[PDB]
């Protein structure tokens, strides 16, 4: 009964697999935002910075 | 249909289409475990 129960904890990981993968795209995804507001806000604050020296 | 009264004796045997089943009938798989059917069926007919 364990080998038959092997056999199909074998079909459980395969689907694992594609969760697992899709939650890491969604983490992927999410961290790309993140550095994309960074970027926005840092040339926002290089703006400011500039017009700092100016005055 | 008549026959003799008392020293003959009739039954009839279906010749149409019948069914019967077999229940909990056991198989052993390749892997070493057991399966069991809760029913086989089947159906048959005798020509006349």
């Amino acid at each position: 009964e364990l080998m038959e129960a092997e056999k199909t904890k074998l079909l459980i990981a395969a689907q694992k697999q594609k969760v697992v993968e899709k939650e890491a795209e969604t983490e992927r995804k999410k961290a790309v935002i993140e550095a994309e507001k960074i970027a926005q806000v840092a040339k926002i604050r290089f703006q400011q910075k500039v017009m700092e020296k100016e005055t | 249909h008549l026959m003799l009264p008392f020293i003959t004796s009739y039954k009839s045997v279906q010749t149409t289409l019948q069914t019967d089943e077999v229940k909990n009938v056991p198989c052993g798989t390749s892997g070493g475990v057991m399966i069991y059917f809760d029913r086989i069926e089947v159906v048959n007919f005798l020509v006349p």
